[PDB]
This record gives structure tokens, C-alpha cells and sequence, in this order.
């Protein structure tokens, strides 16, 4: 009857400081508090966190980005805490107006402060990518996380930097707001015909649904075979046990083919990087090559015409 | 035919309906009672799709569409060429899905594993049934369901969304999208981490789960663990699908207006309703 | 038999509904009831009695 | 099953005593209300 | 007519907590129903009696 | 109340006292909010009206 | 006893709890008397 | 007072003092915000009206 | 009793100092209420 | 009175100091923002109006 | 007793310096409020 | 006063100095931004108006 | 008592240097405010 | 100046130098962007205006 | 101290080099500001 969804007994010992492969231990912190809720679901220990030079860079730039957007929101609220709470999710930093193009001459109230915040955010995100690469390297691991993050960065860069330059205007970029960037996506789909008829939109949606499908499948399988110690997959790769065998046989008797304890993770990483990569391509194509996706679909056998 | 380790697991037991009857394999597949049922329903649905394509007059697989009955039929039968085929295909699709889930249960109990996978699949079946059965039945007609076509069910999505203005102002929609995005992020991170531990720098030994724990503790200051990450993936996927089903079931049944107008209850709270500043003032 | 956690969750749900209606009447808005009831219900359910 | 028969007897007796006290207060309250405004 | 065996079957703490919550919630809902009705709203009829409004 | 301390040997006093304090505060806040809702007993509006504070 | 707390401890705890409840009720009674003098609700 | 000193046999002083501080501050803020929300007793606006600040 | 570990004398002394603090806080609140009631009474 | 120092045997001084500093700064900022948002006591605007800066 | 752990003579000196800091902070606050009230009273 | 130096036997000077630097920079940036957003005290626009730069 | 591992002498010298830095910073800020107030008083 | 050199007995110079470099570069870029954002002080646009580039 | 391990002499020499760098950077900054102010004053 136990479904292994929540832990039923929770044990604590000395905190684990981690490995020392070639990490600079002076740049680590201490262990944080233990948390019983996280212990119910997963691990209870918090920390230690590594903070080196790239971490200082990322923290400074991201803090400045968050602070710039927040101070703009406070200016819009009239420095009123009540108005700030009420109209939160309604404030936004807008990019420059279309008349200014790509120029950096737009005023602070119009689009200059958006440019400042965007510079801060660009630096923060690229330094965080460098941090993921260097943290993988210090421990001697492969850089799979860095390249998957690079896929995500590719979509972010297309949305905020690459497509506005190809279109020749900063006004093409995304505002910094909660409802405002949602309105931005709706207007983007409306201006460019119907984004449903962008085929790379369709591929991106296929791979998003595929991520949900695959990782429900995989989480359920690991939970189902965890009675045999299936969740310790790194040693099921080195020493195949009955858990991996039973998982493979379930999926082979069900859908005709199966995976390994490592090939399934290759499937996983590719299924997610593909959603973000195809999305980047589809957004870059919108407006620069196709200005009306429904008409493109009519010309390409996708709409009745 | 068999995997190098498959032979010892193929034993006579664990069926739900029938006994030694239907207790055999066809190639790699296991075909029980519900295997036969699944095959029948799926083949019938696929042939009926092809026959609907014949009726419609198109052979382009991207233009084939099977439409539900018009609103004038309500929740009753329709002529085959004018909505009856859609109803038959819906019954076949439901039967195929439910028989697939029951076949998976039979495989689970033949292999001695838990039934997490059929439960997770049942969540998706319930989302499909929400879109095709529960919401049309509450709304009063089969024509509120979506058509069976590659690019026309996207037309259904577009029209249904734009009936209520901009659709990602629906709150449960916001929750479902957040869960979907978080799930894709978690899947990418998990696959990358496992691969990087199993495939280190060239000439290195394999890493251990301690190295993975250390990698994410160095990166973000917290590691959820292996059991934790698999529980998280299952729950993120299921919560995404559950909240999508909810946001659709409340859409044409309780709500009827633009959702951006729903968000005005927060703005019109009595203690800041009339303060003159900001966006809504 | 039912677990102590399960009993806490049943009684937390009924307390949530009760206090929610209670403070949605007391306050002018249903959001006040939702906030107060959800806070009380979370506190009640997070502390099993065994 | 954690209680014995004696313990159950005593618990039930005290609980009924309290319940009858509560009912008595409810009776006098209902009578006061009915005198104040009959229904 | 024994009726004391309910303390056998169920844990007394669960019984006490459940019945206390139920009784308080029931009394509160009865009071809210009385306040909602134009009659028996003792605050409003007190205002009308003494010309508060 | 011939012998009511039996509830004290059944219930842990810390939990009972926490629940009682939370419950009493909530009940007082509720009655106050109800009185503030009704214009007849909103003592702030009563004071504003009888002192011509508009 | 589920708590294991003995009879004499229960009696003493109940006595002090009753004294506190009486003090609380006395304060509430005088508050109601003052408010009734100010604005009767009957 | 009479016998209340024994509450500390039951409740840990750290928990009680932290909860008490949070409760007192939130109560004070709530009463202040209620007074600010009424057009009367809003000491900022009534001083502006008294000295003709607008 | 053994819930917290404070003995009888410790609990008594702790309550004494706690009551001192409570009365000081109450006296400040009473003076504040008197000032506000003089300035703008609510009764 | 004269024995409040014992509070430091109950509370860790550094945790209290951090919480106190954060609390005081947040309170001060909140009050300053409340005074800025009011048309009265907005010192920048009233200084601009007095000296004809606009 | 010292749950965090400080001798009574450590606690007394920590409280003495804390009172010094509190009184300095509050005196600066009194002067600021006096200046603001003279410039622009709120009563 | 004379006895404040004992704050350093409680707080680590390194952590305090880093938090203090971040706090001071963010406070200064916020005040400069507040002045810039104000029509008056926007020194750039004031100099633009005085010297007829536009 | 010395939670950081600093003695009385180390703390006194640290505080002396920190006071010197604080007074230098405050003098610069005071001069900046004096210049701005002469240029554009806010009262 | 007087005794500030003891700062290097408290802080690791590597961390200080990296933090200074990051802070100084980000601050300089922010100020330059603010200057480009003002219609005055945008050296490119005002050179264009004074030489009739556009 | 034991925080970083530099001795008094190492720290003094490090601070001398750091201050030379700071004064060079500030001199360049002052020259740039003087040039800009002659070209376009902001007061
Ligand atoms: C004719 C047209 C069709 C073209 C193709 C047709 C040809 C036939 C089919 C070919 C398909 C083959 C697919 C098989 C690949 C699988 C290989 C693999 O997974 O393992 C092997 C190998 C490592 O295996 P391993 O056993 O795990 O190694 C362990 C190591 O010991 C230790 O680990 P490590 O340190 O060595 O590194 C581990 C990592 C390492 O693999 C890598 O190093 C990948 C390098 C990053 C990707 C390169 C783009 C970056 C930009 C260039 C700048 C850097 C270049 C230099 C890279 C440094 C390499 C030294 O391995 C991984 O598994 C990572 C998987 C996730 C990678 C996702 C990368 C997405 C980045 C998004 C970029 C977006 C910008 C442009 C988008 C497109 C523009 C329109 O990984 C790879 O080789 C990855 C290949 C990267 C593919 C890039 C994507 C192509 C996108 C094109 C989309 C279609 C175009 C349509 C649009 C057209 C517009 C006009
Ligand atoms: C979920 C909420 C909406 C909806 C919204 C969208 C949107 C929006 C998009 C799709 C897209 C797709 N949808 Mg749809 N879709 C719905 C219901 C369905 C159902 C169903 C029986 O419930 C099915 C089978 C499909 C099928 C499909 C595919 C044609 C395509 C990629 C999905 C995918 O890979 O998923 C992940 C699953 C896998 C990776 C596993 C493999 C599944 C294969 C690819 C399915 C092929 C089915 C075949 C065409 C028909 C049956 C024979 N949709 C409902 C009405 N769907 C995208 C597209 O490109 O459309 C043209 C797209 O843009
Ligand atoms: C009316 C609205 C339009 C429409 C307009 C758009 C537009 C416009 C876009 C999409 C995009 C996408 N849409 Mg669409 N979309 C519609 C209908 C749908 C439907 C549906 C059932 O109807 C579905 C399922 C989807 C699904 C999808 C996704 C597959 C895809 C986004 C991938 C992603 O993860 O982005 C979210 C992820 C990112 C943006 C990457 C972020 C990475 C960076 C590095 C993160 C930085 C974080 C920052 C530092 C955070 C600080 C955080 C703190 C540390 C906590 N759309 C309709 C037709 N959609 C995108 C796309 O690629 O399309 C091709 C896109 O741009
Ligand atoms: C495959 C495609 C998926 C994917 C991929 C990956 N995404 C990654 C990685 C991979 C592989 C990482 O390795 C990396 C990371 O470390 O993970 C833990 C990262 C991250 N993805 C974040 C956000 C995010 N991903 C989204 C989507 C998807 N991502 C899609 C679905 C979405 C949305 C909108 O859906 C959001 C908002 C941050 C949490 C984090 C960068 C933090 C940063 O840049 O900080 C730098 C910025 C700051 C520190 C600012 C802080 C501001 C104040 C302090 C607050
Ligand atoms: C809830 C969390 C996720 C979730 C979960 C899980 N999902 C599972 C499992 C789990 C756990 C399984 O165990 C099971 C399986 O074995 O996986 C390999 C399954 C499966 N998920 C499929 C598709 C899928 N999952 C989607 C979504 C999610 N899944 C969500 C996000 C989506 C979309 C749109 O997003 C799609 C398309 C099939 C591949 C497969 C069923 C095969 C079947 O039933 O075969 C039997 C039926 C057939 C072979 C064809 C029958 C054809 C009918 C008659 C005609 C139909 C025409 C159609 C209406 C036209 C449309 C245009
Ligand atoms: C819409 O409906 C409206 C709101 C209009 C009306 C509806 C109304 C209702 C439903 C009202 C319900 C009112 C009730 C149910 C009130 C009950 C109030 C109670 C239960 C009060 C008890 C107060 C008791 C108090 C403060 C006890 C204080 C005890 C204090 C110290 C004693 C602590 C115990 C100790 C010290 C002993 C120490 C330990 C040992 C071991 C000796
Ligand atoms: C919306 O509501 C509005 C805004 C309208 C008004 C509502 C308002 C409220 C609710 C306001 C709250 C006001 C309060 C309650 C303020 C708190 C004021 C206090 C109590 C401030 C504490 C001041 C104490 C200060 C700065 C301490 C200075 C202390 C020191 C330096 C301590 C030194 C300690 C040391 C050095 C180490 C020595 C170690 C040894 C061993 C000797
Ligand atoms: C919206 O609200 C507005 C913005 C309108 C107004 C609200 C305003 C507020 C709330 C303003 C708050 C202002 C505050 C709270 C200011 C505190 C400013 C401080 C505390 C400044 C400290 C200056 C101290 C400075 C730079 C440090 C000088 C320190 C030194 C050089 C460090 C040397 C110490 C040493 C080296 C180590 C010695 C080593 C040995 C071995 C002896
Ligand atoms: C909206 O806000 C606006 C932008 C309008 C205004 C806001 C403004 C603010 C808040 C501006 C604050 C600016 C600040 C805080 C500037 C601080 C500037 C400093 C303090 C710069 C220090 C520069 C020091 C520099 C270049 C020196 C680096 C020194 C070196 C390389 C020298 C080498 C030292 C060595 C090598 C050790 C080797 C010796 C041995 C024995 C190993
Ligand atoms: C009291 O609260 C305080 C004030 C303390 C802080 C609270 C703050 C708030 C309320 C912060 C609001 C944060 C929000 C609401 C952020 C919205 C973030 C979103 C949702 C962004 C959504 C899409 C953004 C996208 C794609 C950005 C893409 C950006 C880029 C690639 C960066 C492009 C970099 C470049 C443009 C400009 C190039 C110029 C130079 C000099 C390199
Ligand atoms: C409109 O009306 C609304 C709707 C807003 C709500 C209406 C009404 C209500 C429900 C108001 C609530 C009023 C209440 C219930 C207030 C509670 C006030 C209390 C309980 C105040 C306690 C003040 C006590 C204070 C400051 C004591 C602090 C004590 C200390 C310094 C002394 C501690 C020092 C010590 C302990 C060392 C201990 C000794 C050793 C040996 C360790
Ligand atoms: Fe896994």
C-alpha cells in the first residue's frame, strides 16, 4: 500500500560537506539548517553553497536587474506601498518606442532604463552559465548541464536580443512585467498571423508535451521499481540489477521497445533541449521570414485554403 | 526475440480477466485480454479516420479532420458523415486508452512492480475525457469538443481560448503553465546531471551520487536527491495535467466573461479600491 | 483504520471551510475568509497530534 | 481499545454530565429568546 | 442503551476534537443565518428600536 | 464540574492552550469585524457622526 | 491517561486553568456591562 | 499573580516570546491600518485639512 | 512539568520579570490612549 | 524592571540583532514611503512648490 | 538559566551596552521628530 | 559611546562588512533614482533647461 | 563570549579603524549635503 | 591613510579585487547608459546636431 | 589576523600598492570630469 511518495520515517546525522575533487574549499560556505518538510519530500539538508568570482558577478548583476525593475515599479506606484501591492502584476518596464529603432538614445522613462536592466540581466545570465560550466569542471563531471542551459539561453537570447536586432527595433523585445509579458506573447501571435501555424511552434509544443509525458513515465517507473533499489541509478548502470531489468521489460512488453538506465536520461535531456531549441528557431523565423503564419500554412498544405 | 535476461521473467500469472487464455506474447508485446481489446479499438479508430478522410475528399494527412456533431444535435446521435463518425471514434479512443491502462496493470502485477505508471496514465486519460466528455456534457452539446485533425484541433484551441479574451489570464491556466515549464526544466537538469556523472571528463572514473549532490549543492545550495527528483518529476507532470483539466472544466461552466476581468477582484478590494495612483487609479 | 495524518487532513478541510465562511461573513470579502481559513487550516494540519 | 471498561464508564459519565449542563444552558437561552421574540 | 462503547471504538481525542469543531461550526452558522435574515438580526432591530440610524 | 480534569489527563496541555489562544483571538476579531460591518455599532462612524467630523 | 499526567497534576492544572478562565470571564463581563450602558442591544 | 507563574513549566520561553512579539506587532499594524483607512481619524489627512496643505 | 525543564523558582522569577515588562508596556499604551482620547475621543 | 537583562540568557544576541536591524530598516523605509505617497509631507513636492521649481 | 549560554555577568554587560545603543538611537529619533514637528506639525 | 567595540565579538567583521557595503550601495542608488524620477532635482534636466540644451 | 574568536584588544582596534572610516564617510556625506542644500534647499 | 592597511589582515585580497572590478565596470556602464539616455549629454546625437550629420 | 594570514608588513606593502593604483584611477577620473565640465557643465 505504501506508494513511496512521501517518506514515513526521517533520519538525520552529521551534515555532508561534499566532495573535494579540485573545488576551492575556501569559496564554500557552511551547512545551513535542516528542514523537516523537505525531509518529507526529499533531502532535508540546506547548503553548503559555492560562491566564487562568477557567483559574485552573477549575484551583483542579477541583484541590480531585480532592483532596477523594482525601483521602476515603485516609481509607477507613486511610492505608495498600498498601490504597489494593489497594482503589482500590472507594472512593467517597457522597451523603447519603435521610432528609436536600435539606438541607445531613448529617454530613461521611455526605454533607457529597460536597456540598463537588460544589460544587467544579460551579464547575470551569462555569468550563471559560466558558473554551471565551472562547477561541473571542478568536480570532474561532464558538461551536459552547461549545454542544456545553453539551449535555454538560446531561446532567451532570441526573444530579447537577436530578433530585435534582425527586426531593427528594441520595441520588438519583451517587457519586464507579469501581465505585460503575457500580453506581449498574445500580441506577438496576433501580429504574426497565428503562431499555431508556425511549424517550429508545433515542434516546441510537441517536445514540451513530450517532456511532461516522458518524465511522468520515468518518475513513475523509478518509483515502481524502487522496491528493488531502482532510484540508485548510477550503480544500476555499473551493476544492472533486477530493478533496471524489470523496468526495461515493463516498457518492452508494453510498447515494444525499451531503454537502459542511461539511455533514458539521454532521451530526457534531448526531449527538453529540443523544446527550447525549436522554440528559438520558430521565434527567429517569425517576422523576419514569415509575417503571416496562417498564409504560410495555406501555401504549405496545412490549412484548407 | 528475447533480451538476454528476459526469459526468467516470462511466467504464467498476473492477469485480470481470463487465465492461460490470452496469456502469451506476440513478439515483444504482451497481449492479454486488454491487449486484444486495445488492438481492436485502435484499429477501428484508425480505419474510421481513414474512411472519414475518404468522405471529406482529402488525402493530405495534415488536412484530414473529423468534426463533432453541430450544436443543433445536442447530446444525441448524429448522422455518420455529420458527426456520427466522430462519436464512434471517441468511443474507440476511450476504449483503447482504458484497455491500455488495464494492460499496463496486468504487466505491472506480472513483474511485481508498483502501479505508478497506470495511475499516471489515468491522469492523462482524465484530461482527455474532460476535453471530450465532461465539459461537452455540462455545456450541453458534443460540438463543444475538439475535432480530430492535426491542424483543426488547433483551430478549436484558438477559438475556445479567444472566446474568453486572452486565455492566459485564467488562474488555473497560469498554475498549469508554471508546472509544465518547471517540469521541462527539471527533466533537462535531471537528465544532464545523471549523464554528466555517468560520462565524466575523458579518462576519469565514474562519478557517484555524492558528486551529483555536491554539484547541485555547489550550484544552488540544495540537492533534492534521487528519490526526491523522481517524486518531483511525477508530481510536477501530474499537477500540470490536473490544473489544465481544472482550468478547462471551469471555463465554459462557471466563468463566461473575459478572464482579465476576473482579475479585478484583487484591484477592487475595499481598502485599496479607490487610492489614486498606479495603473488602476 | 485511518491514520492520524489523515484525520488531521479531514479536520483541517472542515476547519478551512468553516473558518472561511466565518471570516468571509465577518470581513466584507471572500478573500478575507480564504486567507484566514487557509492559514488556520495549514497551521492545524501541519501539527499532527500523535 | 486503549481504554478499559471502567475508564469508558467514567469517561462516558463525565461527558454526559457536561452534555446535560450544555443542554440546560441551551434550554434557558431558547426560552429567553422565545419570550423575547416568539417563532 | 449502553452507548459508552463509542469510546472503545474510536480514540477519545479524535471524538472530542471532531465533536467540538462540529458543534462550534454549527452554532456559528446558525448565528450567521440569524444575522442574515432581516428579522432576528438583533443588531439591526436594536438600531430600529432605539432609532440609531 | 465534579471531575473535569480528566480532559487534562487525556489532552496534552500545550496543544490545548495553543488551540484555545488561537480560537479566542479569532473569535474576538470576528465579533469586532461583525460590529464594524454594521453601521449601527461602528463606533468609529458613531464618533465621527456625533462630533461632526466631516 | 494518554498523556500519562497523574490525577493530582490534573487537579492542580484544572484549578489554575479555572482561575484564569474566571478572570477572563470577569473582564469580559465588565466590558459587556460598560458597552450595554453605552449602547444597549436589546 | 495567583498561580499563573506555572505556565512557564509548560511553554518554552523562546517560542512564547517570539510568537508574542510577532502577534503584538501585527496587531499594532492592523489597528493602525484600520485607523488610516477611515476618513476620520486618518491623522495625516485631517492635519492637512486643518492646516490647508492642499 | 518536565516539558520545558524550568524548576519552580525559575518559573516564578521568570513570571515576575515578565509581569514587570507587561505592566510597563501596558502603562505606555494607557498613556498613549489617554493622549489620543484627549486629542480626538471615540466615545 | 532592573532584571530585563535576563532576556539575553533566553535569546541568542546575534540572531536578535540581525532581526532587529532588518525590522528597523524595513519599518523606517515603509514610513518614508508612506510620507512620500501622501501629497502632504512629500518634502520634494512641497519644496518644489515653495520655490517655484516647475 | 542560560539556554543560549551566557553568564549572568555577561548578560548584564550586554544589556548595559544595548541600553546605551537604544537610548542613543531613540534620542536621535526624538530630535528628528521635534524638527519635523516644528517644520510641519501633524496634530 | 565607549563600550560599542564589543559588537565585533558577536558579529564576524567580514560578513558585516559585506552586508554593509551592499546595503550602502543599494541605498545610495535608490536615493539617486528617486531624485532623478522627480521633475525637480533631476540635475541633468535642470542643467538642460538652464543652458538651453534643448 | 567572544563568538567570533576576537579578544578585547583586537575588537578595540577593529572598532577604532571602523570609526575612523565611518567618520570620514560621514564628513564626505555632510559636505555633499551642504553643497546640495546651498544649490537647492529642500526645506 | 591612517591605519586602513589592516583591512588586508581581515579580507582576502583576491575577493576584494574581483569585487572591485565587477562593481566598477557595472557602475561605469550604468552611468554611460544613463548619459546616453538623456537627450542632452548624448555625445553622439549632439555631435550629429552640431555638425549637421543627419 | 588569522582570518587571512597576512602579516603586518605584507599587509602594509599590499595597501601601499593598492593605494597607488587607487590614486592613479582617481586622478584619471578627475581629469575626465574636469574635461567634461569645461565642455558641458551639469550645474
Ligand atoms: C542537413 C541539415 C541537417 C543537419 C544535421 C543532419 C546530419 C545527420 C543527422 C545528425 C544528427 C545527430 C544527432 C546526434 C547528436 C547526439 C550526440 C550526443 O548527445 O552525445 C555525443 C556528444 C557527447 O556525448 P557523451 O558520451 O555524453 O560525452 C561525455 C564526455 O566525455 C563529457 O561531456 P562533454 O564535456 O564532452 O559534453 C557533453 C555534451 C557535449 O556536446 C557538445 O559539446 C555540444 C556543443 C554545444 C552545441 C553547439 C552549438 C553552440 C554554438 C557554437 C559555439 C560553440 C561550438 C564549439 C563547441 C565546443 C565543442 C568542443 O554532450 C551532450 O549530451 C549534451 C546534449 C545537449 C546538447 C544541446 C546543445 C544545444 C545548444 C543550443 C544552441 C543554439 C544556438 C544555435 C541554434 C541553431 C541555429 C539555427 O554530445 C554532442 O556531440 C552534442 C551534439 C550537439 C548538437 C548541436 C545541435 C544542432 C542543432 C540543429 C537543429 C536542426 C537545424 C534546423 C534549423 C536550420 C535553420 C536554417
Ligand atoms: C493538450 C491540449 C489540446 C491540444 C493542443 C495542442 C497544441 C497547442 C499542439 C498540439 C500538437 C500535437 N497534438 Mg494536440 N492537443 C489536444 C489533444 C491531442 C490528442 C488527444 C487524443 O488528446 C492527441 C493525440 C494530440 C496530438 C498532437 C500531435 C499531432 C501534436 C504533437 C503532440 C505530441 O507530440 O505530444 C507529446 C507526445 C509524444 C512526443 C509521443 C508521440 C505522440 C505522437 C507524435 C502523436 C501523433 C498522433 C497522430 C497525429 C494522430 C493519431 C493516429 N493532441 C488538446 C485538444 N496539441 C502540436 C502540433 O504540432 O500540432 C500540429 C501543437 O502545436
Ligand atoms: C496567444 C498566445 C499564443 C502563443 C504564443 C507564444 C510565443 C510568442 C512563444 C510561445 C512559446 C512556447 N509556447 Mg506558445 N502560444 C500559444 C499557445 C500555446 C499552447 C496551447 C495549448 O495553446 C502551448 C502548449 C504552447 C506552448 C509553448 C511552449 C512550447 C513554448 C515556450 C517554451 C518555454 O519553456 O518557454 C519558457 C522558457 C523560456 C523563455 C527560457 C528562459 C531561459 C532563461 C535563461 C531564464 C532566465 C531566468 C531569470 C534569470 C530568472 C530569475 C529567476 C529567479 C532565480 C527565481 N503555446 C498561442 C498561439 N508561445 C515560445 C516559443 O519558443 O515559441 C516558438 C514563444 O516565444
Ligand atoms: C531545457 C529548457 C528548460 C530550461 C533549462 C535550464 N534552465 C537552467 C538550466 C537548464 C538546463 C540550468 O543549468 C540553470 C540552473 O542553474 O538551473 C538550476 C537554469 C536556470 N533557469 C532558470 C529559470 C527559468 N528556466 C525556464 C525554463 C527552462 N529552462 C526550460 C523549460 C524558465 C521559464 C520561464 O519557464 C525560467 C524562469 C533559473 C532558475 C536558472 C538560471 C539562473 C540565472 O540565470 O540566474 C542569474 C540571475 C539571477 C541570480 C537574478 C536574481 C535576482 C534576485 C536576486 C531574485
Ligand atoms: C499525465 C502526464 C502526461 C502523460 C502521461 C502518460 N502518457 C502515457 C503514459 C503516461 C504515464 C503511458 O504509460 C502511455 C505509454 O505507453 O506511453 C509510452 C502513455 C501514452 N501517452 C501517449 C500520448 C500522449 N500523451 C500526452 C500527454 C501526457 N501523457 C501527459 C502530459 C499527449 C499530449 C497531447 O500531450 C499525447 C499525444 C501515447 C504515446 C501513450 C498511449 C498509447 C495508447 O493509448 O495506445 C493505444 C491507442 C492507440 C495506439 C491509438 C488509438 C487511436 C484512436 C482510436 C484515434 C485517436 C485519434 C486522435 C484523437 C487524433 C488527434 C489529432
Ligand atoms: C456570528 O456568530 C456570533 C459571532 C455573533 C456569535 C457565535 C458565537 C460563539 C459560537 C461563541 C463561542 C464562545 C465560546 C465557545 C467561548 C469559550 C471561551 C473559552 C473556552 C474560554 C477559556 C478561557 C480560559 C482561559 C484564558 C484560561 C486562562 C488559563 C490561564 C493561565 C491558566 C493556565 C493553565 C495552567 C497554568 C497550570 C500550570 C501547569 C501545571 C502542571 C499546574
Ligand atoms: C501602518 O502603520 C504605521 C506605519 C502608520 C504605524 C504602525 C507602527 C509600528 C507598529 C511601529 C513599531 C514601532 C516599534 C514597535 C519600534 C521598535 C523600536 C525599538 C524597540 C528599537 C530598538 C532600538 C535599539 C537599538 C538600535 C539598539 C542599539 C543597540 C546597540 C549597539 C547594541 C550594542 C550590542 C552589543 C554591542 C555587543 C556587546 C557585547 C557584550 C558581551 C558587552
Ligand atoms: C524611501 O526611503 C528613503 C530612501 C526616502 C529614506 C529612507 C532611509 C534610510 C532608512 C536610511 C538609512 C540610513 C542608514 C541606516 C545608514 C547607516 C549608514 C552607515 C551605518 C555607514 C557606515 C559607514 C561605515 C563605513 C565605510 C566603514 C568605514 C569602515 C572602514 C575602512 C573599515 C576599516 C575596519 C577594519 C579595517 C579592520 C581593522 C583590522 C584589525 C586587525 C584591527
Ligand atoms: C542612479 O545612481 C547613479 C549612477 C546616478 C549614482 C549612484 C552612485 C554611486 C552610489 C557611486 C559609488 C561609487 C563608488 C562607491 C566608487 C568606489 C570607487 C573605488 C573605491 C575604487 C577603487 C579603485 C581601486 C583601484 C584601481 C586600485 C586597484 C589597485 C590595484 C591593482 C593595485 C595592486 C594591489 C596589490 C597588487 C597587491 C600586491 C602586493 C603584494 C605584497 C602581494
Ligand atoms: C520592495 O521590492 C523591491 C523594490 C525591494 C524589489 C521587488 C521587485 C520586483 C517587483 C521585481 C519585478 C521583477 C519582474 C516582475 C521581472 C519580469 C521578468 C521577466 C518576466 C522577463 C520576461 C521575458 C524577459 C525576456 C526574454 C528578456 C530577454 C532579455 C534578454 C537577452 C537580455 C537582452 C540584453 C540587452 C538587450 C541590451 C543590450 C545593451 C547592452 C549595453 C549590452
Ligand atoms: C478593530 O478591532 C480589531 C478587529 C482590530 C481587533 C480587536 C481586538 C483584539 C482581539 C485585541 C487583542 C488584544 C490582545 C488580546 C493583546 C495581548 C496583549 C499582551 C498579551 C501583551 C503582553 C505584553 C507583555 C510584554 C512586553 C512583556 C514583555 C516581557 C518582557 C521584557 C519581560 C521578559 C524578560 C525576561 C523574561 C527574563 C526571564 C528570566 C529568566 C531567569 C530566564
Ligand atoms: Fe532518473
Amino acid at each position: 500500500e505504501y506508494q513511496n511518495i512521501f517518506s514515513q520515517v526521517q533520519v538525520r546525522g552529521p551534515a555532508d560537506l561534499g566532495m573535494t575533487e579540485d573545488v576551492n574549499l575556501a569559496n564554500r560556505s557552511g551547512v545551513g539548517p535542516f528542514s523537516t518538510l523537505l525531509g518529507w519530500f526529499g533531502n532535508a539538508q540546506l547548503g553548503p553553497i559555492y560562491l566564487g568570482s562568477l557567483g559574485v558577478l552573477s549575484l551583483f548583476s542579477g541583484l541590480m536587474w531585480f532592483f532596477t525593475i523594482g525601483i521602476w515599479f515603485w516609481y509607477q506606484a507613486g511610492w505608495n506601498p498600498a498601490v504597489f501591492l494593489r497594482d503589482l502584476f500590472f507594472f512593467s518596464l517597457e522597451p523603447p518606442a519603435p521610432e528609436y529603432g536600435l539606438s541607445f538614445a531613448a529617454p530613461l522613462k521611455e526605454g533607457g532604463l529597460w536597456l540598463i536592466a537588460s544589460f544587467f540581466m544579460f551579464v547575470a545570465v551569462w555569468s550563471w552559465w559560466g558558473r554551471t560550466y565551472l562547477r561541473a569542471q571542478a568536480l570532474g563531471m561532464g558538461k551536459h548541464t552547461a549545454w542544456a542551459f545553453l539551449s535555454a539561453i538560446w531561446l532567451w537570447m532570441v526573444l530579447g536580443f537577436i530578433r530585435p536586432i534582425l527586426m531593427g527595433s528594441w520595441s520588438e523585445a519583451v517587457p519586464y512585467g507579469i501581465f505585460s509579458h503575457l500580453d506581449w506573447t498574445n500580441n506577438f501571435s496576433l501580429v504574426h498571423g497565428n503562431l499555431f501555424y508556425n511549424p517550429f511552434h508545433g515542434l516546441s509544443i510537441a517536445f514540451l508535451y513530450g517532456s511532461a509525458l516522458l518524465f511522468a513515465m520515468h518518475g513513475a517507473t523509478i518509483l515502481a521499481v524502487s522496491r528493488f533499489g531502482g532510484e540508485r541509478e548510477l550503480e544500476q548502470i555499473a551493476d544492472r540489477g533486477t530493478a533496471a531489468e524489470r523496468a526495461a521489460l515493463f516498457w518492452r512488453w508494453t510498447m515494444g521497445f525499451n531503454a537502459t538506465m542511461e539511455g533514458i536520461h539521454r532521451w530526457a535531456i534531448w526531449m527538453a533541449v529540443l523544446v527550447t531549441l525549436t522554440g528559438g528557431i520558430g521565434i527567429l523565423l517569425s517576422g523576419t521570414v514569415v509575417d503571416n503564419w496562417y498564409v504560410w500554412g495555406q501555401n504549405h498544405g496545412m490549412a484548407p485554403l | 526475440a528475447l533480451l538476454s535476461f528476459e526469459r526468467k521473467y516470462r511466467v504464467p500469472g498476473g492477469t485480470l480477466v481470463g487465465g492461460n487464455l490470452f496469456d502469451f506474447w506476440v513478439g515483444p508485446f504482451y497481449v492479454g485480454f486488454f491487449g486484444v481489446a486495445t488492438f481492436f479499438f485502435a484499429a477501428l479508430g484508425i480505419i474510421l479516420i481513414a474512411w472519414s478522410a475518404v468522405l471529406q475528399g482529402t488525402w493530405n494527412p495534415q488536412l484530414i479532420s473529423v468534426y463533432p456533431p453541430a450544436l443543433e444535435y445536442g447530446l444525441g446521435g448524429a448522422p455518420l458523415a455529420k458527426g456520427g463518425l466522430w462519436q464512434i471514434i471517441t468511443i474507440c479512443a476511450t476504449g483503447a486508452f482504458v484497455s491500455w491502462a488495464l494492460r499496463e496493470v496486468e504487466i505491472c502485477r506480472k513483474l511485481g512492480i508498483g502501479y505508478h505508471i497506470p495511475f499516471a496514465f489515468a491522469f492523462a486519460i482524465l484530461a482527455y475525457l474532460t476535453l471530450v466528455l465532461f465539459r461537452p456534457v455540462m455545456m450541453g452539446a458534443w460540438g463543444y469538443a475538439f475535432p480530430y485533425g492535426i491542424w483543426t484541433h488547433l483551430d478549436w484551441v484558438s477559438n475556445t481560448g479567444y472566446t474568453y479574451g486572452n486565455f492566459h489570464y485564467n488562474p488555473a491556466h497560469m498554475i498549469a503553465i508554471s508546472f509544465f515549464f518547471t517540469n521541462a526544466l527539471a527533466l533537462a537538469l535531471h537528465g544532464a546531471l545523471v549523464l554528466s556523472a555517468a560520462n565524466p571528463e575523458k579518462g576519469k572514473e565514474m562519478r557517484t551520487p555524492d558528486h551529483e549532490d555536491t554539484f547541485f549543492r555547489d550550484l544552488v545550495g540544495y540537492s533534492i536527491g534521487t528519490l526526491g527528483i523522481h517524486r518531483l518529476g511525477l508530481l510536477l507532470s501530474l499537477s500540470a495535467v490536473f490544473f489544465s483539466a481544472l482550468c478547462m472544466i471551469i471555463t465554459g461552466t462557471i466563468w463566461f466573461d473575459q478572464w482579465v476581468d476576473w482579475w479585478q477582484w484583487w484591484v477592487k478590494l475595499p481598502w485599496w479600491a479607490n487610492i489614486p495612483g498606479g495603473i488602476n487609479g | 483504520e485511518v491514520s492520524e495524518f489523515a484525520f488531521r487532513l479531514m479536520m483541517a478541510a472542515v476547519i478551512f471551510v468553516g473558518v472561511g465562511i466565518m471570516f468571509a461573513f465577518a470581513g466584507g470579502h471572500w478573500f478575507v475568509g480564504l486567507v484566514v481559513g487557509g492559514l488556520v487550516a495549514a497551521f492545524f494540519a501541519a501539527t499532527p497530534n500523535s | 481499545t486503549g481504554l478499559t471498561d471502567e475508564q469508558a464508564q467514567e469517561l462516558h459519565s463525565v461527558y454526559m454530565s457536561g452534555l446535560w449542563l450544555f443542554s440546560a444552558v441551551a434550554i434557558v437561552a431558547h426560552l429567553a429568546v422565545y419570550i423575547w421574540r416568539p417563532w | 442503551s449502553k452507548f459508552y462503547k463509542i469510546w472503545m471504538i474510536f480514540d477519545p481525542r479524535r471524538v472530542f476534537v471532531a465533536q467540538g469543531v462540529f458543534l462550534f461550526l454549527l452554532a456559528v452558522m446558525i448565528h450567521l443565518i440569524l444575522l442574515s435574515t432581516p428579522s432576528y438580526n438583533w443588531l439591526e432591530i436594536s438600531a430600529a428600536k432605539y432609532n440609531r440610524v
